[PDB]
């Protein structure tokens, strides 16, 4: 419950911060230069937590990742590429992981904290980034003495 | 290299069978392997197929029979072949799961070469079957050819057909050839040549001209037809597609042979020999059709006695006619397709050009043998004018003919002033695409404004909370209050009030909450929790709550309380048995929602008959309904005028005739109800009040979508134009009598999909067809708010991802266009549709798996808030649902609707990132397809080129190529096969022998009853078409004294027959 | 940590999920009080849930993952591998009946679907009474194969995300679980509640309530209390 309370508060901050800087850019586009807005904005940069600030910062980079046809991520000294697209008979590109199209940074942060993409805290949509491909059906066997159960084990797992 | 010999096939679908998806992909592999394929299309009797195969002198026959009655059908064909010198012709068949193993062994033992099961297709592969099929027919037929002309000259048409195969292959003796030409010269029979540009209508015009010859001379003329089509040199074989257009050649005095050019030239290298063969066979007239000729092509001229150049009004500039060599030699010029734009001006250019070429300055341009014809139109006066001209020319050239019985009219130009869609509105689909895209552009712009407006006023409140007040912000905010539209401003304003509505336990009354066993409150409609007013407005405009524009999540606020969307397709045996099945499905349900399936005989407007062609199909694949008395029996015990009772009849070709039976049935029920509640017949005034009331309140749906018949289901019996004419008559009748509860047409695409079309093609084509009807009625003088609420839709739900959002896309595209483009009211913007689970997605192998697929398909249907749902049985590939099989199908809906937890929410799709993205993608993909059809002349224009059928059959092949391949995994079919191989003995839904005899005895009894008024009523019906009145209005009286077949055949004499379109 | 039996015994999805997470957290506290480190046993902890027809089952897995991840991070300060709750889902066996056994494949399909939608780690499918025949197990095994290989929506790995219903249900179920935690906490923890037979009592209470509404005709079960076989 404490975690969710933070999500609400940090969202309001992230939202207000965007609304201010948005209005600041719109005033300068009309001629009026009121830095009084910027003071309230920079005030909410500190109000936002360290973790929350980095979440929103990585959001555009996060979008570019799940946009293409592949997912490039370098582990150790090599790299691990993963396909993002499966094409239908009609020719439609079905993305493995579909990202939201929110404009409100309040909604972005709210979503990133409550339900991040699969493979990211709090792992709501899954603990792993992408599903394993391929066989995982275990081979259960248990009847009679140890000899009979063993044979079945050896037979199924042949 | 292809086959060793010149291998020829005749391919067709069985009698009253619309299933061509199978046979079409077979003639494609046949053609590619190097075979000449004489494709006859769908719906072909045994007498038709055999006659063709005998005249073409083929090695093989390929028939698809999915309607059942295939045992009797093939046995008849085998018998008929042997009886008329065709024992060496091999017959191949296929019907998927319909033809059970026992019937295959029986038919193959009877004489049939091979019948391929779905299991055969998996093992052998698509190409494997055709290879096996072709290698069997790889034989030299020249050994059967006559060595002397004695047989041929005597009148033997089979010997003639074989002599041609000898002449064409050059295996005929030189002394025989010269002896043939020697007698051909002394024969002195006229040879009419018909040439012209590709697809101009050469075949269609030829068939019509022959029809004229038959009507005029009482079928006294012996006509030989030699049609030539171009041959692809790559494969080796060709697609001889001329015979498929011929409807008037079915007569003993008519002979037709299809030749491939065999020179990728416009004439067969042995054409003079073939012509001479016909001349010596004592034919009264020889007609030759060439292939698509260029501008400077005219090879038909030296081989014929008279030449006819066929063209369309579209030839570009008027200076082009000076380049056309054929205009310099043609004795007659026919400008076909005279309904096309600029037909009159085209005629005046061609007329003047022919006048110039002949240097007849002392003659009038209107006197030139240039005719404006319309072969597509039944009894076109233009074609008759051309016929009268040809007769006069053939007469002078030594051809005895009796004084004609046809209207010896005057003029050169057809007077067919009928139009379905005016050329001004030709780009209607493109405009609709613009309308939708324009709507979305507004959503983006208005959202940005609503967003900015909020951001400003938010910053204004935050500044005042700190001290520094800046009214400069408010000025920019108030500036965007005006920037926002009136409608958009009210949307956001009602948003907090909207939230309070869907928050409570009731909707002021309708309940919003269903509580789970755990005690969780599941809201029927879940609202978004956005803070950004940009997102709120964006959502409210693109996907408002169910029951609000654009009705994306449904046209109604909340789902019906008692009446579930369930509506199970049903039909087997006679009307008595089906009436039981109706009571079985609708048992335990307060809301009676019936869905009727008719047998192949009824679907084609025919009465049941003793002939094995027809008899074996009676009562199979659907209920046999032939008279009004059968229709009455069918719905006995069901109050059709009851508000909680709706009947859905699936009928296309004879739909107006069947609808008239249904209406009369619903009326007669209330007449009987009155006669019982009062113990007396109602007065003429009382009955008139009752009769009128029934029409207004009767609830149900008739399919009748003819546009999809040409494209998908192939149940069009009359000509396309006539069907659309009568379909309009129905809607006009509905308006006059205020039939506001019945749906005049279920605009479908399920059929289009099952033929092979992917969800995008299906949805796009269907909406396009729907919009075509709209434009058709608008150009016809009906207010948009008068027919739009009567438009029903029908879709297929398969496994493809797009099917998840198919319904919601159709709703939005309709709502937006109906509002913005056509300016219709709310009732019109609401698209209601029926979804039936994909039948082709179910297989014959491992039939227990089909319930899994049918469940998933039923789920996304209900999730996306469909209006009506049919569920397929597990034995889908093999038979019509059994008593046990239909209960499993019916349980799928019951389990989801009652037990399934997620289903307790009515908009679970809404909000989903995948659903919203898929919705947008599918929508735009549909819009792009609209534009493709628009640049092809609209739906009608595209159909003229066979664009839809071409695209459907292409996608069908692409799917099928993958199903057998393995690229597209199908569990139990191409992967995860059974170690046993079990596809045992399953129960089948065939019709009883007694039921067949019952229908025959009922028919002859009905006929005897109205024998006096029968001929008179049918005559009135044809006069209704001639005088161009309302056909359906007469049918309301006609079905009381006439059978289904009587009415259909009467309309044939005045409305014509459908011309197949490959 | 299993909760298959707890639900199978009669517990609704809220009780099942809550009791199971409670039991899981009990093991955590038990191991911690032996002076052990959290990152040493938490990655070894596996879970086991039931998927029935109830609405809450659609979001059971995602709720369990979030409650675990948040608590393991904030409360116990464990690493990433520990915040990741892995679980096996087996379709509800109670939800399948002896009457009209062909209907069970329909229910087992729907249950298997929401399991895969919600990105489960391991899935068992129930067969359509008699011995586990090789034919019956193939129909069960086909349900997974068809969804994973043929089903279109399944080609997307987060189709639940974004859905207004899913997010609202997720929040509701989560809080309902938290409230149940508090009920157990005021009974002396899981061990203290067991001392009074609180869990057993509550499971038994819900089992009776279900079995009642079923007989009551209030909770529709196709082929059992409604749409019964007209022949048998
Ligand atoms: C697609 C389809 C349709 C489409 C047809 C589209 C079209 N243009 O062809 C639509 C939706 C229009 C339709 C309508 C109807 N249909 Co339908 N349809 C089917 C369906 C789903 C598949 C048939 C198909 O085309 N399969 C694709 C082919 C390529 O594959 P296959 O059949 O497995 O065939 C293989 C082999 O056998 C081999 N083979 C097959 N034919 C041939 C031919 C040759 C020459 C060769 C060499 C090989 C070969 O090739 C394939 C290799 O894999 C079947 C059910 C099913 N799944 O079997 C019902 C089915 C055939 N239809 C049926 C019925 C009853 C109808 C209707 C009459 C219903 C009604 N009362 O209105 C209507 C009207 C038809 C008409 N217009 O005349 C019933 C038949 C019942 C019976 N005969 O006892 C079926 C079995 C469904 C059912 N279970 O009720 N139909
Ligand atoms: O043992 P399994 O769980 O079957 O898998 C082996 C490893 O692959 C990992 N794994 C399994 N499935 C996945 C998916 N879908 N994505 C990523 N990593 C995975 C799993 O966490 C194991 O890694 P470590 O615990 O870090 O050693
Ligand atoms: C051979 C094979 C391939 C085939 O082709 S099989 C073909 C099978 N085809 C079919 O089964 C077609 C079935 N489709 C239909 O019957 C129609 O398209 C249909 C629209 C779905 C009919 O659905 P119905 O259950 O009759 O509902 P409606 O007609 O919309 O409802 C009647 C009125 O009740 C009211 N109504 C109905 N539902 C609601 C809801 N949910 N809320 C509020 N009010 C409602 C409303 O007043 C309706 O009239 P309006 O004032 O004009 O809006
Ligand atoms: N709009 C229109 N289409 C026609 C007319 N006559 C024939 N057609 C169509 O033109 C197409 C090709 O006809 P077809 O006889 O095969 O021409 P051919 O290949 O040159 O012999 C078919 O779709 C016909 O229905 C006509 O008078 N008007
Ligand atoms: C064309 C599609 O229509 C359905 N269908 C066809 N004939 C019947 C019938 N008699 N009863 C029920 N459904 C039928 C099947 O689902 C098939 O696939
Ligand atoms: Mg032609
Ligand atoms: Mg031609």
């Amino acid at each position: 419950r404490a975690y969710h309370r933070r999500v609400v508060a940090q969202s309001k901050l992230a939202r207000e911060r965007q609304q201010l800087r948005a209005a600041h850019d719109m005033l300068q586009g009309a001629g009026h230069e009121s830095a009084a807005l910027e003071t309230l904005a920079s005030e909410r940069d500190v109000s936002l937590g360290a973790v929350e600030r980095k979440l929103l910062a990585m959001w555009p980079q996060m979008q570019q990742a799940y946009s293409g046809d592949e997912y490039v991520v370098k582990i150790r000294d090599k790299e691990i590429r993963t396909g993002l697209i499966s094409t239908t008979l009609s020719g439609t590109k079905i993305r493995k992981v579909v990202l939201p199209r929110f404009e409100d940074e309040g909604e972005i942060l709210k979503w990133l904290m409550r339900e991040n993409v699969p493979g990211s805290f709090p792992y709501t949509a899954g603990v792993f980034a992408f599903k394993r491909e391929g066989d995982p059906t275990r081979m259960f066997a248990g009847e009679g003495d140890a000899f009979r159960t063993n044979r079945r084990f050896k037979l199924v797992s042949e | 290299r292809g086959p060793a010999n010149k291998v020829r096939f005749v391919t067709a679908a069985s009698l009253f069978d619309g299933h061509d998806a199978s046979i079409n992909i077979m003639r494609r592999i046949l053609q590619s392997q190097g075979c000449e394929v004489i494709h006859l299309g769908h719906n072909r009797s045994v007498q038709e197929v055999v006659t063709a195969a005998l005249q073409e002198d083929v090695q093989g026959i390929a028939i698809s029979s999915y309607q059942g009655g295939h045992v009797e059908y093939f046995k008849y064909m085998i018998d008929l072949l042997r009886e008329h010198g065709g024992e060496h012709i091999q017959v191949f068949g296929g019907g998927g799961g319909v033809i059970v193993p026992d019937e295959i062994r029986e038919l193959q033992a009877y004489g049939v070469a091979r019948i391929y099961s779905p299991e055969d297709g998996q093992r052998m592969g698509l190409a494997g079957m055709i290879t096996d099929m072709a290698q069997r027919c790889d034989i030299d037929l020249t050994r059967y050819a006559p060595t002397t002309l004695d047989t041929v000259v005597a009148g033997d048409r089979r010997a003639l057909a074989q002599l041609i195969t000898a002449l064409e292959n050059g295996k005929a003796d030189p002394e025989l050839v010269s002896a043939l030409h020697a007698q051909a010269k002394a024969a002195a029979v006229p040879v009419l040549g018909i040439t012209g540009t590709g697809g101009a209508g050469k075949s269609s015009l030829t068939d019509e001209l022959i029809r004229r010859f038959r009507l005029d001379q009482d079928d006294a003329l012996s006509i030989a037809v030699i049609s030539i089509d171009p041959s692809r040199r790559k494969s080796g074989g060709a697609l001889l597609g001329d015979r498929i257009r011929m409807n008037a050649i079915n007569h003993p005095n008519i002979f037709m042979r299809s030749l491939a050019t065999r020179e990728a030239s416009e004439i067969s290298q042995a054409l003079p020999d073939v012509i001479a063969a016909c001349k010596a066979a004592r034919f009264d007239l020889v007609i030759v059709e060439t292939s698509g000729i260029g501008q400077g092509d005219a090879a038909i001229v030296p081989h014929v006695d008279l030449s006819l150049y066929v063209m369309t009004p579209e030839f570009g500039a008027a200076s082009q006619l000076e380049k056309i060599d054929m205009l310099d030699f043609a004795d007659f010029v026919a400008i076909n397709k005279f309904d096309r734009k600029g037909a009159q001006d085209a005629w005046r250019d061609v007329a003047k050009q022919v006048q110039r070429n002949r240097e007849q300055w002392h003659s009038r341009a209107e006197d030139m043998p240039v005719y404006g014809t319309q072969a597509s139109r039944f009894n076109d006066d233009g074609v008759t004018m051309l016929y009268q001209g040809l007769v006069g020319a053939l007469g002078a050239r030594g051809m005895s003919l009796k004084p004609g019985t046809l209207p010896n009219l005057e003029g050169r130009i057809s007077t067919g002033q009928n139009v379905i869609v005016p050329p001004a509105r030709s780009r209607y689909l493109a405009e609709l695409a613009d309308t939708v895209r324009a709507y979305h552009r507004r959503v983006v712009a208005q959202s940005k404004l609503a967003r900015e407006r909020q951001q400003l006023r938010a910053a204004h409140d935050m500044l005042q909370g700190a001290g520094h007040e800046s009214a400069a912000l408010e000025t920019l905010a108030s500036e965007r209050d005006v920037s926002l539209g009136a409608v958009e401003r009210k949307l956001l304003a009602m948003w907090p009030q909207m939230q309070q509505a869907y928050s409570g336990d009731e909707y002021v009354r309708t309940g919003l909450i269903s509580t789970t066993l755990s005690g969780t409150k599941i809201r029927k409609v879940v609202l978004p929790r956005f803070e950004d007013e940009g997102e709120i407005l964006k959502w409210l405009m693109r996907e408002n709550v169910p029951g609000s524009f654009p009705y994306t999540a449904g046209v109604f606020a909340f789902k019906r309380e008692g009446e579930d969307p369930t509506r199970m397709f049903a039909g087997e045996g006679d009307a008595f048995r089906t009436n039981r099945r109706f009571k079985l499905v609708s048992e335990g349900m307060e809301a009676k929602r019936l869905s009727t399936a008719f047998d192949s005989v009824t679907l084609y407007g025919e009465d049941p008959h003793e002939r094995p062609d027809i008899y074996g199909k009676v009562g199979n694949s659907g209920v046999s309904i032939a008279t009004l008395e059968d229709m009455k029996v069918l719905y006995d015990g069901f109050d059709l005028t009851n508000p909680s009772t709706s009947v859905s009849m699936t009928i296309n070709g004879p739909a107006p005739t069947i609808l008239a039976m249904f209406m009369n049935t619903a009326i007669d029920q209330q007449i009987d109800r009155f006669r019982a509640d009062n113990g007396r017949d109602p007065t003429a005034d009382e009955e008139a009040k009752i009769r009128a009331w029934v029409l207004q309140n009767v609830r149900g749906t008739v399919q009748a979508d003819i546009l999809k018949e040409d494209q998908g289901q192939n149940t069009c019996i009359f000509s396309t134009e006539f069907s659309l004419k009568v379909m309009g008559d129905i809607q006009e009748y509905f308006v006059h009598h205020q039939v506001r509860n019945f749906y005049s047409v279920s605009i479908s695409g399920y059929h289009i999909a099952e033929a092979g079309a992917n969800p995008i093609s299906q949805l796009a084509f269907t909406l396009a067809n729907g919009f075509t009807y709209v434009e058709a009625y608008l150009a016809r003088g009906m207010h948009i708010d008068d027919f739009a609420p009567n438009l029903s839709f029908f879709f297929s739900n398969g496994m493809d991802p797009e099917y998840s959002v198919l319904g919601r896309v159709a709703r939005r595209i309709w709502a937006v266009t109906m509002r913005d483009k056509y300016g219709a009211n709310d009732r019109s913007q609401k698209l209601k549709y029926h979804i039936q689970t994909s039948g082709r997605s179910l297989h014959a192998q491992e039939i227990d798996f089909n319930d899994i697929r049918t469940t998933l398909q039923a789920l996304i249907a209900i999730y996306d808030n469909c209006n009506s749902l049919h569920t397929n049985a597990y034995d889908e590939a093999i038979t019509t649902p059994t008593a046990e099989s239909v209960r499993r199908a019916l349980a799928i809906q019951l389990i989801i609707n009652r037990e399934w937890g997620v289903a307790k929410c009515e908009n679970p799709n809404q909000g989903s990132f995948l659903i919203e993205e898929l919705t947008d993608l599918v929508e735009e993909a549909v819009l792009q397809e609209f534009e493709r059809i628009a640049e092809r002349g609209g739906v009608l224009g595209a159909m003229e080129t066979g664009y839809q059928r071409g695209k459907i059959q292409e996608e069908s092949l692409y799917y099928e190529q993958l199903k057998h391949d393995g690229t597209l995994p199908i569990i139990g079919v191409n992967t995860f096969r059974n170690p046993n191989g079990d596809p045992q003995t399953l129960e089948l839904a065939r019709s009883s022998e007694d039921e067949k005899q019952s229908q025959l005895h009922r028919l002859t009894e009905f006929h005897g009853a109205h024998q006096a008024d029968a001929e008179a009523m049918l005559a009135r019906l044809r006069q209704a078409v001639i005088d161009n009145r309302n056909v359906f209005a007469v049918l309301m009286d006609a079905v009381r004294v006439c059978s289904l077949g009587q009415i259909t055949h009467a309309l044939f004499e005045v409305g014509g027959q459908y011309r197949r379109n490959m």
